[PDB]
């Protein structure tokens, strides 16, 4: 019973979805990125 | 001392209780596969 009963319901029509699996969903790879910061700075307006 | 130890009121050295794991090990999965379709198992593969 439970989720185990779905895992074992495995056959030919699952091959196109999970055979020779390429990815998982249970581990996210985050990409290391460059170091940066964002600052809001007021500009001078010329004219009235 | 007049009365020798009658042996009554005994005790048992090093009596430990039943081992109780706190980690709470994962449930064991079954050995029998899920009874899917009994007569049309593993697809049909219709032709053109």
């Amino acid at each position: 019973a439970g989720g185990l009963s779905q895992l074992v319901a495995y056959g030919a029509q699952d091959v196109y979805l999970t055979g020779n699996p390429q990815i998982t969903f249970f581990k996210t790879v985050y990409r290391r990125y460059t170091n940066f910061a964002i600052e809001s700075i007021q500009q001078t307006i010329n004219g009235s | 001392q007049p009365r020798g130890y009658a042996g009554l009121r005994p005790y048992e050295k090093n009596y430990e209780g039943i081992a109780e794991a706190d980690v709470s090990a994962l449930q064991a999965r079954y050995l029998d596969q899920t009874r899917g379709r009994p007569r049309t198992g593993d697809g049909d593969t219709e032709p053109i």
